[PDB]
Protein backbone atom coordinates (compact mmCIF):
# COMPACT_ATOMS: atom_id res chain seq x y z
CA UNK A 1 0.00 0.00 0.00
CA UNK A 2 1.53 3.00 -1.38
CA UNK A 3 -1.12 5.98 -0.33
CA UNK A 4 -3.76 7.33 2.09
CA UNK A 5 -7.01 7.77 1.25
CA UNK A 6 -9.60 10.44 2.59
CA UNK A 7 -13.15 11.20 1.74
CA UNK A 8 -11.69 14.40 -0.30
CA UNK A 9 -8.45 13.46 -1.01
CA UNK A 10 -5.46 10.90 -1.62
CA UNK A 11 -2.20 11.43 0.22
CA UNK A 12 0.38 10.04 -1.93
CA UNK A 13 2.39 8.53 1.27
CA UNK A 14 1.66 5.49 3.30
CA UNK A 15 0.64 5.94 6.89
CA UNK A 16 2.43 2.87 7.72
CA UNK A 17 4.15 5.59 10.47
CA UNK A 18 1.05 7.20 11.28
CA UNK A 19 2.17 10.68 10.52
CA UNK A 20 -0.31 11.44 7.52
CA UNK A 21 -2.39 13.84 7.99
CA UNK A 22 -5.17 15.78 6.14
CA UNK A 23 -3.73 17.91 3.51
CA UNK A 24 -6.59 20.56 3.93
CA UNK A 25 -5.46 20.48 8.73
CA UNK A 26 -1.43 20.26 8.27
CA UNK A 27 1.40 20.28 6.79
CA UNK A 28 2.72 17.80 4.64
CA UNK A 29 6.28 17.78 5.57
CA UNK A 30 6.36 14.29 5.13
CA UNK A 31 6.45 13.62 1.55
CA UNK A 32 8.60 16.45 0.49
CA UNK A 33 11.11 18.57 2.75
CA UNK A 34 10.22 22.18 3.84
CA UNK A 35 12.88 23.48 1.12
CA UNK A 36 11.13 21.61 -1.58
CA UNK A 37 8.04 23.49 -0.53
CA UNK A 38 10.15 26.93 -0.27
CA UNK A 39 11.28 25.70 -3.83
CA UNK A 40 7.79 25.10 -5.17
CA UNK A 41 6.33 28.65 -4.11
CA UNK A 42 9.88 30.12 -5.80
CA UNK A 43 8.86 28.56 -9.18
CA UNK A 44 5.22 29.92 -8.35
CA UNK A 45 7.03 33.60 -7.75
CA UNK A 46 8.51 33.55 -11.54
CA UNK A 47 5.45 32.23 -13.07
CA UNK A 48 3.77 35.65 -11.76
CA UNK A 49 6.36 37.83 -11.95
CA UNK A 50 7.18 36.71 -15.65
CA UNK A 51 3.17 35.51 -16.73
CA UNK A 52 1.63 38.35 -15.25
CA UNK A 53 3.75 41.52 -17.19
CA UNK A 54 3.31 39.87 -20.13
CA UNK A 55 -0.15 38.67 -20.18
CA UNK A 56 -1.30 41.80 -18.79
CA UNK A 57 0.89 43.61 -21.46
CA UNK A 58 -0.78 42.05 -24.08
CA UNK A 59 -4.05 43.59 -22.90
CA UNK A 60 -2.92 46.92 -22.23
CA UNK A 61 -0.96 47.62 -25.80
CA UNK A 62 -4.64 46.11 -27.43
CA UNK A 63 -6.38 49.06 -25.72
CA UNK A 64 -3.87 51.53 -26.58
CA UNK A 65 -2.64 50.50 -30.48
CA UNK A 66 -5.79 50.58 -32.19
CA UNK A 67 -4.32 48.65 -34.91
CA UNK A 68 -4.39 45.61 -32.81
CA UNK A 69 -8.27 45.31 -32.63
CA UNK A 70 -8.99 42.76 -35.64
CA UNK A 71 -11.01 39.90 -35.05
CA UNK A 72 -7.84 37.78 -36.04
CA UNK A 73 -6.22 38.81 -32.59
CA UNK A 74 -9.44 38.55 -31.00
CA UNK A 75 -8.03 34.46 -30.04
CA UNK A 76 -4.89 35.82 -29.07
CA UNK A 77 -6.50 38.42 -26.75
CA UNK A 78 -8.55 35.68 -25.46
CA UNK A 79 -5.06 33.36 -24.90
CA UNK A 80 -4.19 36.41 -22.52
CA UNK A 81 -7.15 36.33 -20.57
CA UNK A 82 -7.29 32.51 -19.92
CA UNK A 83 -3.20 32.98 -19.00
CA UNK A 84 -4.22 35.11 -16.22
CA UNK A 85 -6.87 32.76 -14.63
CA UNK A 86 -3.69 30.11 -14.43
CA UNK A 87 -1.60 33.40 -12.83
CA UNK A 88 -4.85 34.38 -10.18
CA UNK A 89 -6.72 31.61 -9.73
CA UNK A 90 -3.62 28.71 -9.55
CA UNK A 91 -0.51 30.64 -9.67
CA UNK A 92 -1.29 33.27 -6.68
CA UNK A 93 -3.22 30.39 -4.27
CA UNK A 94 -0.30 27.87 -4.86
CA UNK A 95 2.22 30.24 -3.79
CA UNK A 96 -0.14 31.26 -1.08
CA UNK A 97 -0.52 27.25 0.35
CA UNK A 98 2.96 25.94 -0.42
CA UNK A 99 4.24 28.62 2.38
CA UNK A 100 2.06 26.57 4.84
CA UNK A 101 2.87 23.16 3.51
CA UNK A 102 -0.39 22.35 2.68
CA UNK A 103 -4.01 23.63 0.98
CA UNK A 104 -4.85 25.49 3.56
CA UNK A 105 -8.67 26.70 2.05
CA UNK A 106 -10.46 23.32 2.49
CA UNK A 107 -12.41 21.25 0.00
CA UNK A 108 -14.46 24.31 -1.20
CA UNK A 109 -11.53 26.24 -1.94
CA UNK A 110 -10.15 22.99 -3.90
CA UNK A 111 -13.39 23.02 -6.11
CA UNK A 112 -12.51 26.74 -6.87
CA UNK A 113 -8.65 26.86 -7.49
CA UNK A 114 -9.33 24.13 -9.55
CA UNK A 115 -12.50 25.14 -11.37
CA UNK A 116 -10.51 28.56 -12.85
CA UNK A 117 -6.92 26.71 -12.81
CA UNK A 118 -8.28 24.32 -15.39
CA UNK A 119 -10.74 26.24 -17.13
CA UNK A 120 -8.01 28.90 -17.55
CA UNK A 121 -5.45 26.21 -18.67
CA UNK A 122 -8.15 24.92 -21.19
CA UNK A 123 -9.35 28.17 -22.44
CA UNK A 124 -5.65 28.73 -23.54
CA UNK A 125 -5.25 25.01 -24.97
CA UNK A 126 -8.63 25.21 -27.00
CA UNK A 127 -7.72 29.07 -28.36
CA UNK A 128 -4.39 27.39 -29.86
CA UNK A 129 -6.67 25.12 -31.48
CA UNK A 130 -9.20 28.00 -32.81
CA UNK A 131 -5.97 29.96 -33.86
CA UNK A 132 -4.82 27.17 -36.28
CA UNK A 133 -8.54 26.59 -37.81
CA UNK A 134 -8.72 30.27 -39.04
CA UNK A 135 -5.09 30.29 -39.63
CA UNK A 136 -6.05 27.43 -41.95
CA UNK A 137 -9.50 28.89 -43.09
CA UNK A 138 -7.83 32.24 -44.01
CA UNK A 139 -4.54 31.11 -45.60
CA UNK A 140 -5.96 27.55 -47.25
CA UNK A 141 -8.86 29.29 -48.64
CA UNK A 142 -10.72 25.74 -48.05
CA UNK A 143 -14.39 27.60 -48.59
CA UNK A 144 -15.66 29.30 -52.10
CA UNK A 145 -15.49 33.25 -51.24
CA UNK A 146 -15.65 32.96 -47.60
CA UNK A 147 -14.34 36.47 -45.57
CA UNK A 148 -13.47 35.61 -42.39
CA UNK A 149 -15.34 38.93 -40.16
CA UNK A 150 -15.91 40.08 -36.12
CA UNK A 151 -18.79 37.40 -35.74
CA UNK A 152 -16.56 34.14 -36.70
CA UNK A 153 -13.70 35.69 -34.07
CA UNK A 154 -16.55 36.11 -31.72
CA UNK A 155 -17.99 32.37 -32.56
CA UNK A 156 -14.61 31.14 -31.77
CA UNK A 157 -13.95 32.88 -28.51
CA UNK A 158 -17.58 31.32 -27.46
CA UNK A 159 -16.62 28.22 -28.77
CA UNK A 160 -13.38 27.79 -26.54
CA UNK A 161 -15.63 28.66 -23.23
CA UNK A 162 -17.85 26.02 -24.23
CA UNK A 163 -15.26 23.50 -24.58
CA UNK A 164 -13.30 24.60 -21.58
CA UNK A 165 -16.23 24.49 -19.10
CA UNK A 166 -16.87 21.25 -20.96
CA UNK A 167 -13.98 19.81 -19.03
CA UNK A 168 -13.87 22.02 -15.62
CA UNK A 169 -17.15 21.87 -14.84
CA UNK A 170 -18.44 17.81 -14.81
CA UNK A 171 -15.71 17.17 -11.66
CA UNK A 172 -17.78 19.70 -9.45
CA UNK A 173 -21.16 18.11 -10.32
CA UNK A 174 -20.12 14.61 -9.55
CA UNK A 175 -18.16 13.68 -12.65
CA UNK A 176 -14.61 13.18 -11.70
CA UNK A 177 -13.64 15.39 -9.19
CA UNK A 178 -10.67 18.07 -7.64
CA UNK A 179 -8.27 17.02 -5.47
CA UNK A 180 -4.69 18.25 -4.00
CA UNK A 181 -2.59 16.85 -6.29
CA UNK A 182 1.11 15.86 -5.82
CA UNK A 183 2.78 17.88 -2.65
CA UNK A 184 -0.62 18.97 -1.95
CA UNK A 185 -0.86 22.61 -2.51
CA UNK A 186 -2.58 22.53 -5.91
CA UNK A 187 -5.66 21.37 -6.88
CA UNK A 188 -6.68 19.47 -10.40
CA UNK A 189 -8.48 16.86 -11.86
CA UNK A 190 -8.60 13.30 -10.39
CA UNK A 191 -6.77 11.79 -13.30
CA UNK A 192 -4.89 8.93 -11.52
CA UNK A 193 -6.96 7.48 -8.62
CA UNK A 194 -10.02 4.94 -9.72
CA UNK A 195 -12.69 6.61 -8.20
CA UNK A 196 -15.59 4.69 -9.11
CA UNK A 197 -18.40 6.99 -7.29
CA UNK A 198 -17.77 9.88 -9.52
CA UNK A 199 -16.82 7.87 -12.07
CA UNK A 200 -12.82 8.73 -12.95
CA UNK A 201 -11.92 6.32 -15.53
CA UNK A 202 -14.67 7.19 -18.35
CA UNK A 203 -13.75 10.75 -17.55
CA UNK A 204 -9.95 10.63 -18.33
CA UNK A 205 -10.83 8.79 -21.48
CA UNK A 206 -12.79 11.43 -22.39
CA UNK A 207 -10.44 13.89 -21.43
CA UNK A 208 -7.46 12.27 -23.56
CA UNK A 209 -10.08 11.79 -26.54
CA UNK A 210 -11.57 14.81 -26.57
CA UNK A 211 -9.23 17.33 -25.10
CA UNK A 212 -5.99 15.91 -26.23
CA UNK A 213 -6.10 13.76 -28.86
CA UNK A 214 -8.65 16.01 -31.28
CA UNK A 215 -6.78 18.84 -30.08
CA UNK A 216 -3.50 17.31 -31.42
CA UNK A 217 -5.05 15.90 -34.68
CA UNK A 218 -6.62 19.46 -35.64
CA UNK A 219 -3.65 21.27 -35.40
CA UNK A 220 -1.68 19.57 -37.11
CA UNK A 221 -3.80 18.94 -39.93
CA UNK A 222 -4.40 22.71 -40.03
CA UNK A 223 -1.09 23.74 -39.87
CA UNK A 224 -0.24 20.80 -42.14
CA UNK A 225 -2.43 22.28 -44.70
CA UNK A 226 -1.32 25.80 -43.64
CA UNK A 227 2.73 24.56 -44.36
CA UNK A 228 1.66 22.56 -47.37
CA UNK A 229 -0.02 25.68 -49.21
CA UNK A 230 2.92 28.37 -48.41
CA UNK A 231 5.78 25.97 -49.78
CA UNK A 232 3.04 24.98 -53.24
CA UNK A 233 2.87 28.50 -53.14
CA UNK A 234 6.26 29.78 -53.25
CA UNK A 235 7.63 26.78 -55.47
CA UNK A 236 5.53 28.18 -58.01
CA UNK A 237 6.83 31.86 -57.26
CA UNK A 238 10.68 31.59 -56.98
CA UNK A 239 11.18 34.54 -58.26
CA UNK A 240 9.89 36.30 -55.52
CA UNK A 241 12.57 36.53 -52.28
CA UNK A 242 10.27 37.53 -50.26
CA UNK A 243 7.64 34.75 -50.58
CA UNK A 244 10.58 32.17 -50.33
CA UNK A 245 11.24 33.93 -46.86
CA UNK A 246 7.69 33.63 -45.77
CA UNK A 247 7.79 30.32 -46.49
CA UNK A 248 11.01 29.68 -44.18
CA UNK A 249 9.48 31.86 -41.35
CA UNK A 250 6.35 29.82 -41.86
CA UNK A 251 7.88 26.39 -41.31
CA UNK A 252 9.75 27.58 -38.54
CA UNK A 253 6.85 28.87 -36.82
CA UNK A 254 4.73 26.15 -36.98
CA UNK A 255 7.14 24.09 -35.93
CA UNK A 256 7.67 25.86 -32.41
CA UNK A 257 3.93 26.22 -32.10
CA UNK A 258 3.36 22.25 -32.09
CA UNK A 259 6.56 21.54 -30.36
CA UNK A 260 4.86 24.28 -27.99
CA UNK A 261 1.93 22.41 -27.61
CA UNK A 262 3.74 19.02 -27.28
CA UNK A 263 5.72 20.21 -24.59
CA UNK A 264 2.51 21.67 -22.29
CA UNK A 265 0.60 18.91 -22.80
CA UNK A 266 2.38 15.10 -23.73
CA UNK A 267 3.80 14.63 -20.06
CA UNK A 268 -0.20 14.80 -18.58
CA UNK A 269 -1.37 12.46 -21.36
CA UNK A 270 1.42 10.33 -21.00
CA UNK A 271 1.38 9.94 -16.96
CA UNK A 272 -2.06 9.86 -17.20
CA UNK A 273 -1.73 7.15 -19.86
CA UNK A 274 0.64 5.26 -17.87
CA UNK A 275 -0.82 5.42 -14.72
CA UNK A 276 -4.77 4.15 -16.74
CA UNK A 277 -2.46 1.36 -18.89
CA UNK A 278 -0.49 0.29 -15.19
CA UNK A 279 -3.57 0.83 -12.72
CA UNK A 280 -1.71 -0.26 -9.13
CA UNK A 281 2.10 1.43 -8.82
CA UNK A 282 3.50 4.12 -6.57
CA UNK A 283 3.36 7.43 -8.06
CA UNK A 284 5.02 9.73 -5.84
CA UNK A 285 4.06 13.87 -4.98
CA UNK A 286 7.35 15.27 -6.68
CA UNK A 287 6.88 13.22 -9.36
CA UNK A 288 3.22 13.71 -10.21
CA UNK A 289 4.08 17.89 -10.27
CA UNK A 290 6.05 17.20 -13.54
CA UNK A 291 3.74 17.29 -15.90
CA UNK A 292 2.25 20.17 -13.50
CA UNK A 293 5.27 22.20 -13.87
CA UNK A 294 5.10 21.30 -17.81
CA UNK A 295 1.85 22.47 -18.45
CA UNK A 296 1.72 25.80 -16.35
CA UNK A 297 4.36 27.46 -17.40
CA UNK A 298 3.11 27.84 -20.75
CA UNK A 299 1.16 30.79 -19.20
CA UNK A 300 4.48 32.39 -19.93
CA UNK A 301 6.52 30.70 -22.98
CA UNK A 302 2.85 30.88 -24.60
CA UNK A 303 2.77 34.60 -24.83
CA UNK A 304 6.31 34.92 -25.92
CA UNK A 305 5.42 32.55 -29.26
CA UNK A 306 2.20 33.81 -29.83
CA UNK A 307 2.47 37.56 -29.01
CA UNK A 308 6.04 38.61 -28.43
CA UNK A 309 7.16 36.70 -31.86
CA UNK A 310 3.96 38.43 -33.58
CA UNK A 311 5.74 41.46 -35.96
CA UNK A 312 2.37 43.46 -34.53
CA UNK A 313 2.36 43.28 -30.82
CA UNK A 314 6.07 43.39 -30.10
CA UNK A 315 5.82 46.94 -31.96
CA UNK A 316 2.93 48.49 -30.35
CA UNK A 317 4.80 46.71 -26.61
CA UNK A 318 8.21 48.30 -27.64
CA UNK A 319 6.05 51.39 -28.27
CA UNK A 320 4.83 51.24 -25.30
CA UNK A 321 7.51 50.07 -22.67
CA UNK A 322 10.06 52.53 -24.17
CA UNK A 323 7.30 55.82 -23.90
CA UNK A 324 7.62 56.00 -27.64
CA UNK A 325 10.24 55.11 -29.72
CA UNK A 326 9.64 52.92 -32.34
CA UNK B 1 -0.54 34.64 -50.20
CA UNK B 2 1.81 37.29 -48.62
CA UNK B 3 -1.39 39.59 -47.41
CA UNK B 4 -2.80 36.40 -45.44
CA UNK B 5 0.23 35.71 -44.02
CA UNK B 6 0.76 39.45 -42.20
CA UNK B 7 -2.78 39.22 -41.38
CA UNK B 8 -2.73 36.42 -39.10
CA UNK B 9 0.97 36.91 -37.69
CA UNK B 10 2.86 34.39 -39.07
CA UNK B 11 5.15 37.04 -41.85
C1 LIG C 1 -2.78 8.13 9.58
O1 LIG C 1 -2.65 7.26 10.72
C2 LIG C 1 -2.77 7.97 11.95
C3 LIG C 1 -2.54 6.97 13.08
O2 LIG C 1 -3.68 6.11 13.21
C4 LIG C 1 -4.15 8.59 12.05
O3 LIG C 1 -4.18 9.36 13.26
C5 LIG C 1 -5.11 9.02 14.31
O4 LIG C 1 -6.49 9.45 14.05
C6 LIG C 1 -7.36 9.04 15.13
C7 LIG C 1 -8.84 9.40 14.89
O5 LIG C 1 -9.32 8.84 13.67
C8 LIG C 1 -6.92 9.71 16.41
O6 LIG C 1 -7.81 9.26 17.43
C9 LIG C 1 -8.22 10.11 18.49
O7 LIG C 1 -7.15 10.31 19.43
C10 LIG C 1 -7.58 11.17 20.51
C11 LIG C 1 -6.41 11.41 21.46
O8 LIG C 1 -5.64 10.20 21.57
C12 LIG C 1 -8.75 10.53 21.26
O9 LIG C 1 -9.20 11.42 22.30
C13 LIG C 1 -9.90 10.25 20.31
O10 LIG C 1 -10.92 9.50 20.99
C14 LIG C 1 -12.20 10.15 21.10
O11 LIG C 1 -12.57 10.15 22.50
C15 LIG C 1 -13.85 10.78 22.73
C16 LIG C 1 -14.17 10.77 24.23
O12 LIG C 1 -15.36 11.52 24.47
C17 LIG C 1 -14.94 10.03 21.97
O13 LIG C 1 -16.21 10.66 22.18
C18 LIG C 1 -14.59 10.02 20.48
O14 LIG C 1 -15.58 9.29 19.74
C19 LIG C 1 -13.23 9.37 20.30
O15 LIG C 1 -13.29 8.02 20.79
C20 LIG C 1 -9.37 9.39 19.19
O16 LIG C 1 -8.89 8.14 19.72
C21 LIG C 1 -5.47 9.32 16.72
O17 LIG C 1 -4.99 10.02 17.87
C22 LIG C 1 -4.60 9.70 15.56
N1 LIG C 1 -3.20 9.32 15.81
C23 LIG C 1 -2.16 10.07 15.37
C24 LIG C 1 -0.78 9.51 15.68
O18 LIG C 1 -2.28 11.13 14.77
C25 LIG C 1 -4.36 9.53 10.88
O19 LIG C 1 -5.70 10.10 10.93
C26 LIG C 1 -4.16 8.78 9.57
N2 LIG C 1 -4.22 9.75 8.46
C27 LIG C 1 -5.26 9.90 7.63
C28 LIG C 1 -5.08 11.01 6.59
O20 LIG C 1 -6.29 9.23 7.68
C1 LIG D 1 2.33 35.57 1.06
C2 LIG D 1 1.85 35.31 2.50
C3 LIG D 1 2.25 33.92 3.01
C4 LIG D 1 1.64 33.58 4.38
C5 LIG D 1 2.53 32.61 5.17
C6 LIG D 1 1.71 31.66 6.05
C7 LIG D 1 2.53 30.85 7.05
C8 LIG D 1 1.63 30.01 7.95
O1 LIG D 1 1.95 30.29 9.29
C9 LIG D 1 1.96 29.20 10.17
O2 LIG D 1 1.41 29.67 11.44
C10 LIG D 1 1.62 28.79 12.60
C11 LIG D 1 1.96 29.68 13.80
O3 LIG D 1 3.05 29.15 14.52
C12 LIG D 1 2.69 27.68 12.47
O4 LIG D 1 2.03 26.45 12.60
C13 LIG D 1 3.49 27.60 11.24
O5 LIG D 1 4.83 27.42 11.60
C14 LIG D 1 3.40 28.76 10.36
O6 LIG D 1 3.95 28.40 9.12
C1 LIG E 1 -4.76 15.02 -21.43
C2 LIG E 1 -4.43 14.14 -20.23
C3 LIG E 1 -5.66 13.44 -19.66
C4 LIG E 1 -6.40 14.30 -18.63
C5 LIG E 1 -5.51 14.76 -17.47
C6 LIG E 1 -6.01 16.07 -16.86
C7 LIG E 1 -5.06 16.63 -15.80
C8 LIG E 1 -4.82 18.12 -15.97
O1 LIG E 1 -5.26 18.76 -14.80
C9 LIG E 1 -6.00 19.93 -15.02
O2 LIG E 1 -5.46 20.57 -16.25
C10 LIG E 1 -4.95 21.90 -15.97
C11 LIG E 1 -4.24 22.53 -17.17
O3 LIG E 1 -5.21 23.26 -17.87
C12 LIG E 1 -4.05 21.81 -14.74
O4 LIG E 1 -3.15 22.88 -14.71
C13 LIG E 1 -4.98 21.81 -13.60
O5 LIG E 1 -4.26 21.66 -12.40
C14 LIG E 1 -6.02 20.76 -13.71
O6 LIG E 1 -7.31 21.33 -13.52
C1 LIG F 1 -10.92 21.24 -38.26
C2 LIG F 1 -11.54 21.54 -39.62
C3 LIG F 1 -10.82 20.80 -40.74
C4 LIG F 1 -11.74 19.82 -41.47
C5 LIG F 1 -11.91 20.17 -42.94
C6 LIG F 1 -11.99 18.94 -43.85
C7 LIG F 1 -11.22 19.17 -45.14
C8 LIG F 1 -11.52 18.13 -46.22
O1 LIG F 1 -10.53 18.18 -47.21
C9 LIG F 1 -10.20 19.46 -47.68
O2 LIG F 1 -11.39 20.12 -48.23
C10 LIG F 1 -11.04 21.31 -48.99
C11 LIG F 1 -12.32 22.00 -49.47
O3 LIG F 1 -12.08 22.58 -50.73
C12 LIG F 1 -10.19 20.91 -50.20
O4 LIG F 1 -9.87 22.05 -50.94
C13 LIG F 1 -8.95 20.24 -49.80
O5 LIG F 1 -8.48 19.53 -50.92
C14 LIG F 1 -9.03 19.29 -48.67
O6 LIG F 1 -7.85 19.41 -47.93
C1 LIG G 1 -19.45 28.52 -48.47
C2 LIG G 1 -19.84 28.76 -47.01
C3 LIG G 1 -19.77 30.24 -46.61
C4 LIG G 1 -20.61 30.53 -45.37
C5 LIG G 1 -20.35 31.92 -44.78
C6 LIG G 1 -20.74 31.98 -43.31
C7 LIG G 1 -21.78 33.05 -43.00
C8 LIG G 1 -21.17 34.45 -42.96
O1 LIG G 1 -22.23 35.37 -42.96
C9 LIG G 1 -22.72 35.77 -41.70
O2 LIG G 1 -23.61 36.92 -41.95
C10 LIG G 1 -23.21 38.19 -41.36
C11 LIG G 1 -23.82 39.34 -42.15
O3 LIG G 1 -23.27 40.54 -41.68
C12 LIG G 1 -21.69 38.32 -41.37
O4 LIG G 1 -21.31 39.62 -41.01
C13 LIG G 1 -21.16 37.36 -40.40
O5 LIG G 1 -19.76 37.48 -40.38
C14 LIG G 1 -21.55 35.97 -40.71
O6 LIG G 1 -21.91 35.34 -39.51
C1 LIG H 1 2.30 20.07 -38.39
C2 LIG H 1 3.15 20.58 -39.56
C3 LIG H 1 4.62 20.17 -39.44
C4 LIG H 1 5.53 21.00 -40.35
C5 LIG H 1 6.40 20.13 -41.25
C6 LIG H 1 7.65 20.86 -41.71
C7 LIG H 1 8.38 20.12 -42.83
C8 LIG H 1 9.37 21.03 -43.55
O1 LIG H 1 10.61 20.94 -42.89
C9 LIG H 1 11.73 21.24 -43.68
O2 LIG H 1 11.77 22.68 -43.90
C10 LIG H 1 12.98 23.03 -44.65
C11 LIG H 1 13.05 24.55 -44.83
O3 LIG H 1 11.76 25.08 -44.99
C12 LIG H 1 13.02 22.34 -46.02
O4 LIG H 1 14.35 22.33 -46.47
C13 LIG H 1 12.52 20.95 -46.09
O5 LIG H 1 11.76 20.84 -47.26
C14 LIG H 1 11.69 20.44 -44.98
O6 LIG H 1 12.12 19.13 -44.70
C1 LIG I 1 10.88 55.10 -21.15
O1 LIG I 1 11.90 55.26 -21.74
C2 LIG I 1 10.88 53.91 -20.20
C3 LIG I 1 12.21 53.16 -20.34
C4 LIG I 1 12.33 51.96 -19.40
C5 LIG I 1 13.74 51.37 -19.38
C6 LIG I 1 13.95 50.59 -18.09
C7 LIG I 1 14.98 49.47 -18.21
C8 LIG I 1 14.99 48.61 -16.95
C9 LIG I 1 14.66 47.15 -17.23
C10 LIG I 1 13.82 46.55 -16.11
C11 LIG I 1 14.19 45.10 -15.77
C12 LIG I 1 14.01 44.87 -14.27
C13 LIG I 1 13.98 43.40 -13.88
C14 LIG I 1 13.92 43.24 -12.36
C15 LIG I 1 13.89 41.78 -11.94
C16 LIG I 1 13.14 41.57 -10.62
Amino acid sequence: MNGTEGPNFYVPFSNKTGVVRSPFEAPQYYLAEPWQFSMLAAYMFLLIMLGFPINFLTLYVTVQHKKLRTPLNYILLNLAVADLFMVFGGFTTTLYTSLHGYFVFGPTGCNLEGFFATLGGEIALWSLVVLAIERYVVVCKPMSNFRFGENHAIMGVAFTWVMALACAAPPLVGWSRYIPEGMQCSCGIDYYTPHEETNNESFVIYMFVVHFIIPLIVIFFCYGQLVFTVKEAAAQQQESATTQKAEKEVTRMVIIMVIAFLICWLPYAGVAFYIFTHQGSDFGPIFMTIPAFFAKTSAVYNPVIYIMMNKQFRNCMVTTLCCGKN
Amino acid sequence: ILENLKDVGLF
